[PDB]
């Protein structure tokens, strides 16, 4: 455990850190120097926005292969005594695939809303490029992150699938309700991440 | 229907690549004034090939 | 006009888009080659066949230097900030994908190999699991390819 | 007098990252590695189980 | 010098494949083809008074692609008696 | 269908107001139908979505 | 240490420090700091301070063939994100002969009972360029250490100085947060590999 | 305007440059040095034969080299901090792709000099994909080579 | 007029290139100790010639002492931020290499000199390793040495 | 003038020059005990000549110990900056030299002591190793005088 | 007169009383489902009598929606600095007393199930101290309610 041992110790020290520097603004009368508006604000709209799509696309792409490498380990093994699970369970990880299917659609319609401001004061950016930034890094990682946790879901019940297929066959016809079932998170995502986006408009 | 988008990404995958492939490899070949460079074609171009 | 450091944001971009995907195309390499080690010493004439998820991680790694060379090649002095952030999200991108489909490639190889030593049929099998998983790393770059020259 | 302002330099931004994010790096550096010479195997594993 | 005829075939193959192509981009590129004007090796004086220069540098690429091609040739016709003599 | 209509219809001219069909898919299935932003394609647009 | 310039009215409402004080016309440069701090009879007409707009207005006589002034405006009001009164130095202008130079001042800005300070206050990139213009102007200012306070202003001291020096500046941050996201990848995909083992036995 | 620490970013990407490509080489090493140390306990006339993954992780390490030289030989007193964040750019591709690289190697060729003490027609196996590690320190000396002579 | 916290990087580029060269050599000559202590209660024999990687280390100690006294004599009041940088890039790589070159001499000398114990032909083959690791370290000086006296 | 927190640099490389050699004897008594105490169990006689490195920990402790005192009595209340980070540099390089060398010194004395209970001719072996290892410590102060006499 | 981010603390407050005492609640259900599972296996006729934890760590939830309600209905646009931190220090003492309370249901539920399993005088004995780990969440909302409606 040396290495959750260093990331255990890294967020103790980074939060006892950030808990004492609190106590210090705040008490020390300070507070006015802790500007998280100026902070939002003179940070590029451009970083929040393209932030937003890597991660819409990174995060689908690693839940989908999490998912993959999960059920095909499991497709693969049992085949060795069934070969009948490789033509079968492919669908799983059809499905895992799907979640960066809409991983990149979801790109592409966060990226369509980007366009520069030729401004660099805060007035002059404007309420509409700032949210415009925030709205896409939201969105990004509203898709990326139900992408990725729907896309290991649905690896470890397809994994789950594949393995009970192995004995017997008429279960994965009634496992794939599952399959469906995880999938539908990586939609709600992608539904809400366009919600978002729907009103946003950089320029 | 989001599926079938593979269609569009695999054929610009494909398209990037080849023209990647070109620019790094025989544009090497290609892009050199003096005619000492039709001998090094011979060699760029196989590993083009 | 433009911040001295925009050009900061490209350049990481395509650093990323380079080291991640070397990373995942070495742990694709890595892990599929300890399968074919571990199947080879009772199965020798399966090692060509079985060469194939290496290949895929090189591919990965392939696609992660496509990327690192456009963002290179459009690298300017001048570069605004909008221009080096979509190159970072590019870098991101390509970097993060071919990671995960360089661990999908070699845990998913690093069960085929040694399937496919016992059962001659799972090598299609493997093969098909192992092209999406490098489609995945694929759409990463395609969103590249689409964002560095948005 | 006048109780006029500490003359902080105007950079201090940068340097003060430089130099934190320098000696944390270095700090971790050296921890990781007297973390691997101190939990590294014993090597007497030949002797252990003689000596015990 | 006796090869495997794999390796024949293979050159063989590679000559064909290049003198063929190489022969295509040479004819092109001295039909000056716009598609081409990215692999041709001009400065920024090229563009000073008319296309002629630009026109000459894309001779001396054809030029170029030519003597590949005849390379090639040479290496196929080695690749052909290689094979005959298998 | 949309695709092909707004290929024959939307021209250099009309560049500047040609509508987004992926923003109009999106306005379809949530009933979003604006009075700001890109019109609609053609008449009717509304009623027969 | 020379004295800051103290506007009073009643009472010091503006006062104004700068370690060095220079000014460049054409650029010849000149230094002001010796007729501007401890003279007795600076030529501080022109200066107004409202309850929430403050204008220090220094003038000198014979400086490059002519009367000239520079007029420090800022300007201090209520910010409802808070219940805090926030002054900022809205703007600095040189009057030559019949004529004006405007300088934008981009950093200075605090609370209203907190004086500001900042090193190099000057119209040059290479010291900060707070005094920044988009249309060229012929003049150029260096205030080196400036520490101003015309808000809140209580007898002779300047009361604490928030300064522009800070840990993170922009750029730091947007840096910050892309390198903080790359070690985050560069982390998860290193003990990936790290993760990788190595068989221990062969078939036989 | 070119400010005084400009320069320590492309100071940082030649020591990257150096370091991450010397520990991914001395991984590579160390893990290939315990292979060939357990197989030649019983496969004598192997050792020199298996020394190969050793020289590849010898040459990652030259790409560490060549990039940390190259980069040392630009740094220039006003370094634009542009340029300096290039030369960052480069060091870290070439230090963490030449990492990455020493890791794929180090596992695959112990991996195959234990396993080729078995089966003798593994060599070849591991020889390709001990190829296909190298050329993932090959391209991040490719784009570092691309942005730091950029 | 220099700053007066420049010279801040050049003596934690001295003490960096002294204390990763350490630790690295202090973890090859532990490692190299624990293999021959194992070894020599069968080989005594094999002492004196197996105390090789041990030199090695030490003179990867050397490499890192070189470096830090070519810093610590370049040091001077009013040192330029470029020229500390330097000293600071140069540091972190003559000692990190140090530290990787260190800890692959390290486990291949435990390795080897365990094996020689069985298979003494194994020898020249452990000398190569250590060869091939002992270089990274030298390739780190010369880069540590190029960025000092640049 | 000078700042008034200069101080604050040299009085903590004199405290870490103290605390790291400490904690690296300490470390290297510590595994020698354990070590010396396994051997007794059976080879009393070699209990006295077994000491030995105890005594190279204490002579780390004790280059530690040299250059703490150094800084302290060459520490001034208008310490100039740079004399300040000379110090802390010094304190520094001595007190994790002294660590590394200190590992070193435990593992190897442990491990040979262990061995020479039962082989009497790696004695001699384990002396060269030792030395070896406190020549890093050595080393360390070194590099510490000259950082301070400076 | 009153700050435009008054009201994020007290938005928290609400927040955290209902999704801390929402976690508890989850983990007593959980375990306590848990224990139910095992147990019932063997004696099916004690699931409904030994539901209790289950219950008792909804009304644990019960307490942290009734919290978050009165917060959430205490807001105001204007809400001064004073009532926002009074509504956050509400939130939080809900919430966590009630994670603390939902903590200790969990393990007495799930070994109070076990042991009922085995030992039917334990029924009686298992209630009294889920009655005291519930009492521990009534006090957190006691001082809740005092603190958000002062
Ligand atoms: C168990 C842990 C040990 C306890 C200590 C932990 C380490 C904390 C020390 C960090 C080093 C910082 C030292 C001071 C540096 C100089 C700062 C300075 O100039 O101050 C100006 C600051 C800010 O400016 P100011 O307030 O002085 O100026 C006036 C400002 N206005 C007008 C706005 C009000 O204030 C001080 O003077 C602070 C002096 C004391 C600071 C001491 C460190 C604070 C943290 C202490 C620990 C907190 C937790 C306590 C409980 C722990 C129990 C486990
Ligand atoms: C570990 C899990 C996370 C929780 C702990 C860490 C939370 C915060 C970490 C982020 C960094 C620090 C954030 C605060 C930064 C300072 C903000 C500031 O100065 O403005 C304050 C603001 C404004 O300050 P101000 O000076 O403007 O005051 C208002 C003045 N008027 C109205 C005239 C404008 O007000 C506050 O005091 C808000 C409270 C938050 C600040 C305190 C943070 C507390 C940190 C945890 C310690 C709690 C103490 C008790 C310990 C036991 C806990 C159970
Ligand atoms: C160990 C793992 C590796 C590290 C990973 C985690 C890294 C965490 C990142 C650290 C950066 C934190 C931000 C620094 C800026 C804020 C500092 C601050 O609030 O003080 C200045 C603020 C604002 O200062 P000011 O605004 O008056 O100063 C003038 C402004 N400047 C300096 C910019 C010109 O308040 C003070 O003045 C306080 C003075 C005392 C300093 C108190 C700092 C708190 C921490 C001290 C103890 C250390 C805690 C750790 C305990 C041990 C480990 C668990
Ligand atoms: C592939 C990914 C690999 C893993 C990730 C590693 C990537 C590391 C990249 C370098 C660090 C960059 C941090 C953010 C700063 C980016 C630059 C930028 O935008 O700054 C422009 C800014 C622009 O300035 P500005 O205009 O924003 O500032 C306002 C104006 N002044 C400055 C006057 C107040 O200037 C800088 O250069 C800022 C200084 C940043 C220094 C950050 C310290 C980094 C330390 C490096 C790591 C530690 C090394 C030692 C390791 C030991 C061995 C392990
Ligand atoms: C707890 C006391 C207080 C601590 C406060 C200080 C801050 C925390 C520092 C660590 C403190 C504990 C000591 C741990 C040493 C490092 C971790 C263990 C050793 C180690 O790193 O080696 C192996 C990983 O390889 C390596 O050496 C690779 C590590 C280097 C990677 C650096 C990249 C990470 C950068 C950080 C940013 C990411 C933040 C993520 C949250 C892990 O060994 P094992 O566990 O496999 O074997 C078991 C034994 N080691
Ligand atoms: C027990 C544990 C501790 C619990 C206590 C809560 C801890 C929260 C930690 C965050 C920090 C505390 C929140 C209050 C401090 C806010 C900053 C006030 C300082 C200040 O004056 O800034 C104003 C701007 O702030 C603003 O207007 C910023 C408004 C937003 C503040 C809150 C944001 C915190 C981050 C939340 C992220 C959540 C992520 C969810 C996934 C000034 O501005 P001005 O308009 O006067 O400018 C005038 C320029 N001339
Ligand atoms: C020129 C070079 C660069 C200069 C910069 C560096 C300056 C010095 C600071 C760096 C650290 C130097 C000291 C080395 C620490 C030794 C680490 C030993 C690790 C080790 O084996 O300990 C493990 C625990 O880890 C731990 O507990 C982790 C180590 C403790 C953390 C050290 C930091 C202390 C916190 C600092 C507070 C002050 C910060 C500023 C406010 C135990 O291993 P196991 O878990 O298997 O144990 C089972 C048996 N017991
Ligand atoms: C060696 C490896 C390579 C280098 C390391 C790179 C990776 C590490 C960097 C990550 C960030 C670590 C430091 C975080 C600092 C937190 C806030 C500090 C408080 C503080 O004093 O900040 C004030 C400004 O902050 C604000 O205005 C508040 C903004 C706080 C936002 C924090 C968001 C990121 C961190 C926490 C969340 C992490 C999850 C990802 C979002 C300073 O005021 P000043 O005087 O400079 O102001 C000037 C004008 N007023
Ligand atoms: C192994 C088996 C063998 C493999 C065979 C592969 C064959 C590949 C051969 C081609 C490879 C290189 C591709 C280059 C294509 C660009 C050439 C091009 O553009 O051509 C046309 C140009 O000359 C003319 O166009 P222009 O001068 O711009 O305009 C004038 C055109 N008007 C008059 C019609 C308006
Ligand atoms: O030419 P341009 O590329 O510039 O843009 P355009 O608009 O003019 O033409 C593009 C035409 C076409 C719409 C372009 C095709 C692009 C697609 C990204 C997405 C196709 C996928 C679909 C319809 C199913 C997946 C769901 C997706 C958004 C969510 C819908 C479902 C719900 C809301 C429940
Ligand atoms: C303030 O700074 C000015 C320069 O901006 C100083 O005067 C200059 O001194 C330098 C160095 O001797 C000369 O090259 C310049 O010619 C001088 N003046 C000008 C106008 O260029 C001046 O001494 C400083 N005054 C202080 C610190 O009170
Ligand atoms: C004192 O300063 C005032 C204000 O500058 C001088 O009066 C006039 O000020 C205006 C506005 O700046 C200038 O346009 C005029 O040129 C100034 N008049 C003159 C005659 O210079 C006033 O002169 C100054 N008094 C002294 C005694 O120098
Ligand atoms: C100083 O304060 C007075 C009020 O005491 C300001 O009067 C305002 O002036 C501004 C700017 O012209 C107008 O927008 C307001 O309508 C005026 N009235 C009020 C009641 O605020 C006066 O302007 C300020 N001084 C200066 C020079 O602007
Ligand atoms: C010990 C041996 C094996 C090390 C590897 C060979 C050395 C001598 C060679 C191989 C290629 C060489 C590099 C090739 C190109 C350049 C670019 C030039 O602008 C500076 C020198 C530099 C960076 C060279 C440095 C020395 C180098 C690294
Ligand atoms: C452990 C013991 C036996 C080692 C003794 C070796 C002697 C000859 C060495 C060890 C350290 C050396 C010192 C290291 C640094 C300095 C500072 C320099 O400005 C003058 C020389 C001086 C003072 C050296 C003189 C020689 C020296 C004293």
């Amino acid at each position: 455990t040396g290495l959750e041992l260093l990331y255990l110790g890294i967020f103790v020290a980074f939060w006892a850190c950030m808990i004492v520097v609190g106590i210090c603004y705040t008490i020390f009368d300070l507070g006015f120097r802790f500007d998280v508006a100026w902070f939002l604000t003179e940070t590029s709209p451009f970083m929040w926005s393209n932030l937003g799509i890597g991660l819409a696309i990174s995060l689908s792409v690693v839940g989908a292969a999490w998912g993959i490498y999960i059920t095909g380990s499991s497709i693969i093994g049992g085949g060795v005594k069934a070969p009948r699970i490789k033509t079968k369970n492919l669908v799983s990880i059809i499905f895992c695939e799907a979640v960066a299917i809409y991983g990149i659609i979801m790109a592409i319609v966060i990226s369509n809303m980007a366009e520069p401001f030729s401004a660099t004061d805060p007035k002059a950016i404007g309420h509409r490029n700032y949210h415009a930034g925030y709205s896409m890094f939201g969105a990004g990682l509203t898709v990326g992150l139900s992408n990725l946790f729907c896309g290991v879901c649905v690896g470890i019940v397809g994994s789950g699938a594949a393995l009970a297929d192995a004995q017997n066959p008429s279960l994965f016809v009634k496992i794939l309700i599952v399959e469906i079932f995880g999938s539908a998170i990586g939609l709600f995502g992608v539904i809400v991440a366009i919600l978002q986006t729907s009103r946003v408009k950089m320029g | 229907t989001a599926s079938y988008l593979r269609l569009w990404a695999l054929s610009l995958a494909h398209a990037q690549l080849s023209e990647v492939l070109w620019t790094m490899v025989i544009h090497i070949g290609l892009h050199v004034r003096s005619l000492a460079g039709g001998l090094g074609l011979f060699f760029i171009f196989a590993a083009f090939a | 006009n433009n911040p001295e450091y925009s050009s900061f944001f490209g350049v990481m971009g395509a650093s990323s888009a380079m080291v991640f995907s070397a990373m995942g195309a070495a742990y694709g390499t890595a892990k599929s080659g300890t399968g074919i080690a571990a199947m080879s010493v009772m199965r020798p004439e399966l090692i060509m066949k079985s060469i194939i998820p290496v290949v895929m991680a090189g591919i990965i790694a392939i696609y992660g230097l496509v990327v690192a060379v456009l963002i290179a090649n459009s690298l300017t002095d001048g570069i605004t900030l909008y221009r080096s952030f979509l190159q970072l999200g590019a870098g991101l991108s390509v970097g993060l994908s071919g990671l995960a489909a360089g661990f999908a490639i070699g845990i998913v190889g690093d069960a085929g190999v040694r399937g496919t030593a016992q059962q001659p049929r799972l090598f299609v099998g493997m093969i098909l699991i192992l092209i999406f998983a490098e489609v995945l790393g694929l759409y990463g770059l395609i969103v590249a390819l689409i964002l560095s020259t948005k | 007098p006048y109780n006029l302002a500490y003359k902080y330099n105007l950079e201090y931004s940068v340097v003060f990252n430089l130099v934190l994010w320098i000696m944390t790096g270095l700090a971790l550096a050296v921890i990781i590695t007297s973390y691997n010479i101190w939990n590294m195997d014993p090597g007497y594993d030949s002797i252990i189980y003689r000596m015990t | 010098l006796c090869c495997g005829p794999k390796l024949a075939a293979c050159g063989i193959v590679l000559s064909a494949w290049g003198v063929i192509m190489l022969i295509m981009l040479g004819i092109f590129f001295n039909v000056h083809s716009a598609v081409l004007i990215e692999d041709v090796p001009f400065t920024e004086k090229d563009f000073e008074n008319g296309p002629q220069n630009i026109y000459n540098l894309y001779e001396q690429v054809s030029y170029n692609c030519f003597i590949a091609a005849g390379l090639y040739l040479l290496l196929g016709g080695f690749s052909f008696c290689q094979v005959r003599l298998n | 269908i949309l695709i092909f209509y707004k290929w024959t219809a939307y021209d250099a001219h009309s560049s500047r107001n040609a509508p987004s069909l992926l923003i109009h898919f999106i306005n379809m299935f949530l009933f979003s139908y604006p009075e700001s932003g890109n019109a609609m394609l053609y008449s009717g647009q509304k009623g027969i979505q | 240490i020379h004295p800051p310039v103290s506007y009073n009215d009643t009472a010091p409402r503006i006062l104004f420090w700068a370690q060095n004080f220079s000014v460049a016309y054409k650029d010849e440069w000149k230094d002001l700091t010796s007729l501007t701090f401890g003279v007795e009879n600076l030529n501080l007409t022109g200066s107004f301070w409202n309850d929430s707009f403050a204008m220090l207005s220094l003038t000198y006589e014979p400086l490059f063939g002519a009367t000239v002034t520079f007029k420090f405006i800022l300007a201090s009001r209520f910010y409802p994100v808070s219940a805090r009164y926030w002054f900022t130095m809205e703007r600095l202008e040189i009057h030559s002969n019949g004529s004006v130079a405007h300088f934008n001042v981009s950093q200075v800005t605090g609370p209203s009972i907190y004086s500001f300070h900042c090193e190099y206050v000057s119209s040059l990139s290479k010291k900060g360029s707070l005094l920044v213009t988009n249309v060229p102007s012929l003049w150029q200012m260096t205030l080196h250490n400036f520490q101003i306070q015309a808000f809140n202003v209580t007898g002779e001291q300047f009361s604490y100085a928030s300064d522009c020096a800070g840990f993170f500046s922009p750029g730091i941050w947007m840096g910050l947060l892309t390198t903080l996201f790359m070690l985050f990848i560069f982390t998860y995909g290193l003990h990936m590999i790290l993760s990788l083992k190595t068989m221990d036995r062969f078939d036989d």
